């Protein structure tokens, strides 16, 4: 909670859970990182951009590549088609 | 060739430059037109954006975002609103003449609005299959304006929209039973006549 | 008392998922909740709300102290029959 609670204050804090021996739970897959942002580039998206100014939220997400698909990380070559 | 026109009749539906009306009940942001389309530079993004518009009503105001020139003009709730004021500003003009308003952004583009819900962008004879969009590619052929994101030609306009839909984790429409009469019309046979 | 699927959209509230974690957004109305995966309630709401709204998150002032005022309106030591 005081993590959050500086954040929104206007003043983030960076790696605090790296040495405290405690992780917020997360499905399989990913993991908590810090100030992530909301617009998560997934497998079925349009690349645009510069719309999604929002502000920095936290919460965790999937690794650099490894895009999401159906509340998965799956990894960017086996992205899915449609119909 | 002559010069097209998108249109939003009412609160959910779509005509298409070639000609095709379309049922597209949405309450996400949607791609209405752009360039950026397969192997093109992609110039202008017009995007349109419904808030509780699933079902028409005194509510579902109309957002739109137009991305010309890298800017951000936008307008809602009567005025037009400008975030980020694109370079050449020559081209730019606005005509609040009526009940509209009519709004240039160059030799080839040109949006009309009529301050509540309708959105009619004007292009000319410049593009000829250069843009897709919910409006469809501009190349006089009239049944290929449902061709997805995805690449392929779809039957059903509510899966179209939705691979149009920008922010790709909001919800997607429903597919809704058709029929003849909806949902206040349903089973209320007598009204159905007083509004035919 | 029908379950419904996820997302969801209705009447102006957005139901959405973000960083693995659900969001209730209000934007019209003015609020953004959201739960985590352990259960921990949050609810971001406009300055709008200022001298105004009032109930067991406390009114949005600036007085920490001042925000126990009951249903009837009386300020209270105890945080509990708050
Ligand atoms: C809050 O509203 C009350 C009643 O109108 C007024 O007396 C008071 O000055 C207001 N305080 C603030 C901080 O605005
Ligand atoms: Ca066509
Ligand atoms: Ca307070």
């Amino acid at each position: 909670e005081y993590a959050r609670t500086c954040a929104q204050e206007g003043m983030v804090l960076y790696g605090w859970t790296d040495h405290s021996a405690c992780s917020p739970v997360c499905p399989a897959g990913m993991e908590y990182r810090q100030c992530v942002s909301p617009c998560a580039r997934t497998c079925q998206s349009l690349h645009i951009n510069e719309m999604c100014q929002e502000r920095c939220v936290d919460g965790c997400s999937c690794p650099e590549g490894q895009l999401l698909d159906e509340g998965l990380c799956v990894e960017s070559t086996e992205c899915p088609c449609v119909h | 060739v002559c010069d097209a026109t998108c249109s939003t009749i009412g609160m959910a539906h779509y005509l298409t430059f070639d000609g095709l009306k379309y049922l597209f009940p949405g309450e996400c942001q949607y791609v209405l037109v752009q360039d950026y389309c397969g192997s093109n530079p992609g110039t202008f993004r017009i995007l349109v954006g419904n808030k509780g518009c699933s079902h028409p009503s005194v509510k579902c105001k109309k957002r739109v975002t137009i991305l010309v020139e890298g800017g951000e003009i936008e307008l809602f709730d009567g005025e037009v609103n400008v975030k980020r004021p694109m370079k050449d500003e020559t081209h730019f003009e606005v005509v609040e003449s009526g009940r509209y308003i009519i709004l240039l952004l160059g030799k080839a583009l040109s949006v009309v609005w009529d301050r509540h819900l309708s959105i009619s962008v004007v292009l000319k004879q410049t593009y000829q299959e250069k843009v897709c969009g919910l409006c469809g590619n501009f190349d006089g052929i009239q049944n290929n304006d449902l061709t997805s994101s995805n690449l392929q030609v779809e039957e059903d306009p509510v899966d179209f929209g939705n691979s149009w839909k920008v922010s790709s984790q909001c919800a997607d429409t429903r597919k809704v039973p058709l029929d003849s009469s909806p949902a206040t019309c349903h089973n209320n046979i007598m009204k159905q006549t007083m509004v035919d | 008392d029908q379950r419904v699927s996820m997302p969801y959209a209705s009447k102006g509230l957005y139901l959405e998922t973000e960083a693995g974690y659900y969001k209730l957004s209000g934007e019209a109305y003015g609020f953004v909740a959201r739960i985590d995966g352990s259960g921990n309630f949050q609810v971001l709401l406009s300055d709008r709300y200022f001298n105004k709204t009032c109930g067991l998150c406390g009114n949005f002032n600036i007085f920490a102290e001042d925000d126990f005022m009951t249903q009837e309106g009386t300020l209270t030591s105890d945080p509990y029959d708050f």
